[PDB]
């Protein structure tokens, strides 16, 4: 019977400062961190806000809708006196929801099941399940090569114009087993991509299981920073206290680490690589590690954050560390995309950490990780031997060169190449690895174990 | 009114100004110039002076004007030029008698002496009128006729007592509105903060094309009405010539051209050129200065301003998108926007980020791009306008990898890559088209669906013949074009073709001054069927050499294809290009 | 297809036919409950909170 | 091609409308329960005004409003904002309030509690005090109505399992 | 008639200050000041007598950072009184000064007087109103074949000449100050040095003498041993002498300002003395601003008869257009003349390299009355066949000679030619632009007609 209580909050109006997306105050009563305000503006509009850092008596608050027009005379800020908690329920699927939370879609507000915090509490180690149930994507380049695992966290590595929304919301579209919840978490996108992804959800009839929190350009970009965590803290309701089977969609996690860095950038802190914070490993942590299994539950959150790198690089900070903690990458080339390939997914540096797991032994077929080790391989030998053409000529190329040239050329154009709305099964998927994979005589298939491989060439 | 504590470049902190809110506007110094508080730190308020700074004594004046940075909308603008805090500056010159800007200068941003034809709209005495609503039109110019007098956003009531028909300066009350007891008097203008974008019912997916008129910008990468462009590129690239020859010959119904640290003879350019040039919209030959409005921020104009300029364009063309117009607003470099932001920021003493850019960069480009697109008008009646923002990113030492021109590219849809290995040589426009990318290629399917059906599966085909030329080059430079069969011969024949007669456009030739999209499309055809022709008399057997010395004939026709004046009209060229296939196929039989 | 695409108006009436049992049942609850729920909230609202800070 | 096109265009246009009209309907729904949430609370301020309007138990709530707000300033001054009409209560109760602080809190009692000549707005505060800062900055907004709004916040989910049953998807 | 004199007849006496709170660089922090401005100079005296020039950069209360333009070197804090004279820096103008030699602070070291002064205007200026200007629709013909047939140089224009350290720029920019004319008919040279060694100005000045230009210039001349934070202030006296005597004389000035790659030096020094931005290369983020501020004073204006004409001779550190000083001085300038040297080993004279350089007011000035109605389809189509030209030779270096096309041989034929007799020139050769077109329009005629594809098919006919 709790929550039956009422504790008034301390109305400030003793703001000492706004540098640029931080507002401080000077004399707070017992300042609590990661505390969220409510700052009331001169002209009468709510902003909230959350407490960064404290002193004594100061409290340096980011207002997450932006601090343009914050006067320091007529604001007044006031202290809620609890993190960040949204009001979650059974009946928020199938609602639209701004980047804080606040319905957008012409609805009321959520009719509170529980209030849970946006930080939510660590799982512990002991009661996760390692998820060895595979997610059947459609996607050729994803079922045979990187296998997605229900409960696994595999963002998409795309740079700026490629079709990582398509390839995603492909995904959403078709991602049975070997139906799920959506919760599609908008940070700076544009109009046209969220128009894409909502309209794309209506048609698929994904809205009756889909939470959108939209966070466009046009939002404010302190939004990005809350955006996530309550998309993901809804995603862990559902999927934890009510068993459902969520894939979290996660878009322009790079966005959202470009609020981190103007956040971080405000508070002169010391910086990591590129500027950003040194601490963007945690959050980055904090973000994708809320997706898996728990033992009790018979639910899971299965974690696809569509990540741009900034100029197609791996090395950058943001890939980088996002290939630290989330288990694999579907990288997305902009060289096959030019070739004209979709998906243009480049099979080389995308992984999947839990293939060895969800792959193969029954799961899916005997052949599966052979295969895709033997693909893998091949395309691999065709990307170097293809250089060494264009270098030094044809004439250093062998004949298992020329092979891995020709396989390259029918493997890009003919395995990796699937329209969109073109359901292509793991086994379907596999029958034409093994279509491809005969190019080559049964001698020189290497990675294949013979038995396999006379069983199936 | 406060007092000027500290001064360094075009940051300005101010003591004894308790109560400044953020991004509000002061007047600083004693010659009152234009401001804006970006921070506020107790009783300081830094201050980023919108004009040179040089001559601020500590203790000066600042008053505190209460209201963000606003633009004032309203009729006018149509044909003027602006200074980035929308001071006219034809009346800046009548009013100072000199040639230079002068210092806290405070003409009006509307002329008030003119009078104005207003009629009176749909709406009467005791009508519920809401935000957007238009309650009157007035004749600006011959070219932008009834100019619709929108009620300002935010502002809703009953119409107490509207002005009837006739002639109004914009001082003049026009329209009263009573709003829970409280009359509010309505004008010709209103000012809007440049900082909130304009708000509208609904934006909409847009579908129907803006044609530039260059060939290649129209066909391999074309550009909708209401989406965001980009063009990145070196010095002397044609970015700017590209955004003039767009601003020219575009259908957009008005045109916001914005100069941010470009040079100021580019703009005098444009006042001496656009009188003299003619559009024939509107049914009539009328002055293309008619539709455009211009906000000058030339390159050694005050640094602060830059910002200003971008904002202001981009509200001029919401407004107009408001009324209705698709509106293209063409921001000359979003990359001096950029380096103004940076030289703010170091000025502040902000943490450099990327490449000393701050790390709000990012997010103020996408909202300043997501500021366009095609909209339904906020008020009634229903319309729907369209803001296209084709600005041209200028990357520090043509090199695409720059922060400013990353961001640009995650935000837009239309990437017009500039190489500047074909800006020399005059090659222009220099458009890469192996990096240049338009993501309106699908949804213009419609519009070509219903205009010119084979037009995406030419495109295609171009895209086909130019990238294998590509590889093929790639290979010949290493390996000899001795090795290469027949059809790699026709390949990389035809793709030069390409490349020197349809793709490079002259800009400044009477020809090719304004390629519309008929004769871009009958250029496709005859490029297509030649290359098409050309592989399947070849694959008849025929040697390759000998079939294009007999073909010279025909493939010298296709390449005087540009010549064809689109003012000899759509029938006249259509028919001559009719003829061009007829004597294309016969002359390939015959050979 | 445009001829099998009639009938959006009666799928209108349809699914507010269903929506229609719901607000029922909603009606009823609230009107139920009324009273225990603004007896609850009348109880926490003028009852005493009176603390200091535990820190 | 065309034709094919189009049937798919008109089969996902057909979901959509289905769609549309399943999220219109649905939404309806939610907006009854909220639209009966909001009931409650209308006839919540009503019963709220009838408690400040006895003038007899109200004395005991409505000091215990200004301990409440002014444990939580900590202060040895306030600025007691109420309404005209309370005015005399407050002044009559000065006393008690100041000894109640100074018990209540262990500390040295409240040095002096001012009420300030500015008053609540009689239409929008039905009952309360708005107890401030000795500089008028810091202020407790403690009337009847911003509880209200505070519970209606925060006791969300126990309204909701008041008068709807547990969840029945909600295994945790 | 002149009221502006009017207010000179008055007296503002200037406080001296000792308060000097502190020195690090080449600053002083500068305390206890009566209201400081934010732009004043100031006159520093040393203890040892020498007054040093400085102009404050930025101003807390009561407390200015002055910025000394000879350097803070035997700066005290007890003995060192600076005079604060109120106003910014303003050069003292006068129609005297030209014939005259200034150093880089504006004072005269050609051993005369001071400047008998007409007017004090400000080094900073001010921007010329947008509205204000007239495009530069008069073409200069400067003698120089590729300078004036493919690039081409209009009245109003800021040209500048990209060189490396070794190249003749200085030469090919005395070669157009002693030939620059009107197509269809003097200019008065404004000549800037910005740490140029002694050498390079007595060339500058003796070339100036010879052609009997000295008459009619101004010579700012800041060697390579003069103070280095003054090369940020000679170009803009120079440049304000040039908006001076133009603007108000009704003159046309020739604007040579040598060394912009000094200035940026400079420029880079002192925004790394101060903690500010490093832009791109260690150059300041307001590099653009600056080298704006310095080119953008050239043009033309409505109403008056005078013009500036710039030819900001640049030196590319390691022979790169990439470079920040060169790239941004490309964005800034309406054009570049590219001097080469895979051109100067190769023995041309002028080596300029066309493609690398651009003119952005050809278009204008190129027309059928302001010159001959060729010239347009010539300069563009000696632009392909140059880079066809180019193209060719690095195709026959690799594949050999014989794999080369008909056009491909003709195309190493057109460059031999053109590089050999097109653009070379003798030192005092200048060639009128209707004798160059007709040069071009050879070395189009060694192509068959067919072949010159960018020629429009009327200007084809009437002279091929
Ligand atoms: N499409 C074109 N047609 C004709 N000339 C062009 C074209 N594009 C560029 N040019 C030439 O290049 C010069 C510089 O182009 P500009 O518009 O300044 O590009 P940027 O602003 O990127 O330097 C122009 O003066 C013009 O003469
Ligand atoms: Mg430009």
């Amino acid at each position: 019977e709790q929550g039956f209580n009422v504790k008034p909050r301390l109305n400030y109006n003793t703001v000492s400062g706004v540098n640029g997306p931080l507002v401080i105050l000077e004399k707070v009563k017992f300042p609590r961190y990661n505390e969220i305000v409510n700052l009331t503006l001169p002209d009468g509009t709510v902003r909230q806000g959350q407490v960064l850092e404290i002193r004594g008596d100061r409290a340096i608050v980011q207002v997450f809708e932006g601090t343009s027009g914050i006067d320091v005379k007529k604001t007044t800020v006031e202290f809620t006196g609890e993190s960040l908690r949204i009001p979650v329920s059974e009946d928020m699927l199938g609602r639209i929801f701004d980047g804080s939370g606040r319905p957008i879609d012409n609805g009321p507000k959520v009719f509170a099941e529980d209030y849970l915090d946006i930080n939510g509490s660590p799982i512990n180690p002991y009661a996760r399940i390692y998820p060895e149930e595979m997610i059947s994507t459609g996607v050729s380049a994803i079922d045979t090569m990187n296998s997605i695992a229900r409960g696994q966290k595999i963002p998409i590595f795309s740079a700026s114009g490629l079709p990582h929304n398509e390839i995603a919301a492909q995904i959403c579209r078709q991602a049975g087993l070997v139906n799920f919840s959506i919760v599609f978490a908008a940070m700076g996108v544009n109009l046209e991509t969220a128009r894409f992804f909502k309209q794309d959800f209506e048609e698929n009839g994904s809205l009756e299981r889909t939470s959108l929190f939209l966070n466009l350009a046009n939002d404010p970009t302190i939004e990005r920073i809350i955006t996530p965590r309550l998309a993901l803290t809804t995603a862990e309701y559902l999927a934890y206290q009510t068993e459902r089977h969520v894939l979290t969609i996660l878009t322009d996690m790079s966005s959202y680490a470009d609020a981190l860095r103007e956040v971080s950038a405000a508070r002169e802190e010391v910086p990591g690589r590129r500027g950003y914070p040194g601490y963007m490993y945690t959050d980055l942590s904090t973000i994708y590690e809320r997706a898996g299994r728990v033992e009790g539950r018979n639910g899971s959150i299965t974690q696809i954050p569509i990540l741009t790198m900034p100029n197609d690089d791996i090395t950058h900070p943001i890939p980088d560390l996002t290939g630290y903690i989330t288990e694999g990458q579907i990288f997305v080339d902009r060289q096959l995309h030019n070739k004209g390939i979709y998906p243009p997914i480049n099979v080389l540096p995308s992984l999947s950490r839990l293939m060895k797991s969800a792959i193969g032994e029954g799961m899916t077929r005997k052949d599966h990780g052979d295969v895709s080790n033997q693909l893998y391989a091949k395309y691999a030998i065709g990307k170097d031997a293809a250089a060494m053409k264009a270098v030094v000529g044809e004439e250093a190329l062998s004949i298992e060169d020329k092979l891995s040239l020709e396989f390259l050329e029918k493997f890009e154009k003919t395995f990796i190449t699937q329209g969109a709305y073109e359901d292509r099964t793991v086994f379907e998927s596999l029958d034409q690895a093994w279509s491809l994979l005969r190019i080559y005589p049964k001698e020189m298939l290497n990675r294949i174990s013979p038995k396999i491989l006379d069983e199936f060439y | 009114y406060g007092a000027i504590y500290s001064v360094s470049g075009p940051v300005v902190i101010a003591e004894n100004m308790i109560g400044c809110a953020m991004y509000e506007l002061v007047k600083v110094g004693h010659d009152n110039l234009v401001g804006e508080v970006i921070r506020i730190d107790g009783d300081k308020a830094t201050i980023q002076v919108y004009e040179e700074t040089a001559g601020l004594t500590v203790g000066d004046p600042v008053l505190r004007t209460g209201k963000p940075l606003s633009v004032e909308l309203g009729p006018g603008l149509m044909e003027t030029i602006y200074d980035g805090i929308q001071r006219p500056l034809k009346a800046i010159k009548e009013e100072s008698q000199s040639i230079y800007i002068p210092r806290g200068i405070d003409t009006p941003a509307l002329d008030r002496t003119i009078k104005w034809q207003f009629t009176p709209g749909k709406f009467q005495v005791g009508d519920h009128i809401s935000g957007g609503d238009i309650y009157g039109s007035v004749f600006e110019n011959s070219l932008i006729s009834s100019h619709k007098i929108l009620l300002p956003p935010r502002s809703r009531g009953t119409i107490t007592w509207i002005a009837p028909a006739g002639e109004y300066t914009l001082d003049e009350k026009i329209l009263e509105v009573e709003f829970d007891g409280k009359k509010s008097d309505f004008t010709l203008y209103h000012t809007w903060p440049v900082r909130v974008p304009r708000p509208v019912t609904e934006k909409l997916s847009a579908d129907y094309p803006l044609l530039t008129g260059q060939r290649v910008l129209d066909a391999l990468f074309p550009c909708v009405q209401g989406g965001t462009t980009c063009i990145p590129g070196a010095f002397g690239c044609g970015k700017t010539v590209i955004s003039q020859s767009l601003s020219k010959y575009s259908n957009s119904d008005a045109i916001i051209y914005v100069g941010c640290g470009e040079r100021g003879n580019e703009m005098a350019e444009v006042l001496m050129e656009f009188p003299e040039l003619y559009t024939e919209m509107s049914g009539t030959k009328e002055p293309i200065m008619k539709r455009t409005t211009l906000v000058a921020n030339t390159s050694n104009m005050p640094v602060a301003a830059r910002e200003a300029s971008i904002y202001t364009g981009i509200t001029l063309a919401e407004y107009f998108r408001d009324q209705g117009k698709n509106v293209s607003m063409i921001a000359d470099s979003s990359s001096r926007w950029a380096e103004a932001l940076r030289e703010i920021s170091g000025r502040l003493g902000e943490m450099p980020a990327d490449q000393g850019f701050p790390a709000y960069l990012g997010a103020k480009l996408a909202s300043f791009y997501e500021r366009a697109g095609k909209a339904v008008a906020l008020g009634s009646p229903d319309r729907t306008g369209s803001v296209s923002i084709v600005a041209a990113v200028s990357p520090a030492g043509g090199d695409f990898s720059d922060p400013v021109t990353t961001a640009t590219l995650g935000i837009t849809q239309v990437f017009w890559g500039l190489d500047k290995k074909l800006a020399q040589r005059k090659h222009f426009p220099s458009i890469n088209t192996s990096v240049s990318y338009s993501k309106y290629t699908n949804v213009l399917n419609k519009f070509y669906d219903s205009n010119y059906p084979e037009f995406p599966v030419l495109r295609d085909r171009m895209k086909e013949i130019l990238s294998n030329a590509e590889e093929l080059e790639q290979v010949v430079q290493l390996v000899g074009k001795s090795a290469l069969s027949d059809s790699d011969k026709i390949t990389l024949d035809v793709a030069t073709l390409i490349k020197e007669d349809f793709l490079q456009q002259n800009g400044y030739s009477t020809y090719d001054a304004f390629c519309p999209i008929w004769k871009t499309f009958d250029m496709m055809r005859a490029f297509i069927s030649y290359h098409d022709e050309a592989q399947k008399a070849v694959a008849n057997g025929a040697n390759w050499s000998k079939l294009a010395d007999s073909t010279g004939d025909v493939k010298h026709a296709v390449s005087s294809s540009k010549f064809f004046e689109p003012s000899r009209g759509e029938k006249e060229v259509h028919g001559e290009f009719e003829k061009l296939l007829s004597t294309m196929q016969e002359r390939f039989a015959e050979s | 297809e445009q001829k099998n695409a009639g009938g959006v108006g009666e799928l209108e009436k349809k699914a507010e036919a269903g929506v229609q049992g719901e607000l029922a049942e909603i009606k009823k609850i609230a009107e139920k409950k009324k009273d225990d729920v603004v007896k609850i909230l009348i109880e926490t609202v003028i009852k005493p909170s009176a603390e200091v800070h535990i820190n | 091609g065309n034709f094919k096109s189009k049937l798919k265009k008109a089969m996902l246009s057909q979901q959509i409308t289905k769609s549309t009209i399943a999220n219109k309907m649905r939404l309806k729904v939610l907006s009854a329960r909220e639209q009966s949430l909001d009931g409650i609370f209308e006839e919540t301020k009503e019963k709220l005004s009838g408690i400040a309007n006895n003038r007899d138990e109200y004395k005991p709530i409505l000091q215990s409003l200004i301990v409440e707000a002014l444990l939580k300033l900590l202060e040895p001054k306030a600025i007691v904002k109420a309404l005209e009409r309370d005015v005399d209560l407050i002044e009559s109760m000065k006393d008690d309030i100041m000894r109640e602080y100074g018990e209540k809190a262990q500390r040295a009692p409240l040095e002096e509690i001012v009420i300030s000549n500015d008053y609540l707005n009689k239409d929008l505060v039905s009952g309360g005090v708005v107890v401030s800062n000795a500089s008028d900055k810091i202020e407790i907004n403690n009337t009847l109505e911003e509880r209200l709004k505070l519970l209606s916040e925060e006791a969300l989910p126990a309204i909701r399992l008041e008068l709807y049953g547990p969840s029945k998807t909600r295994k945790f």
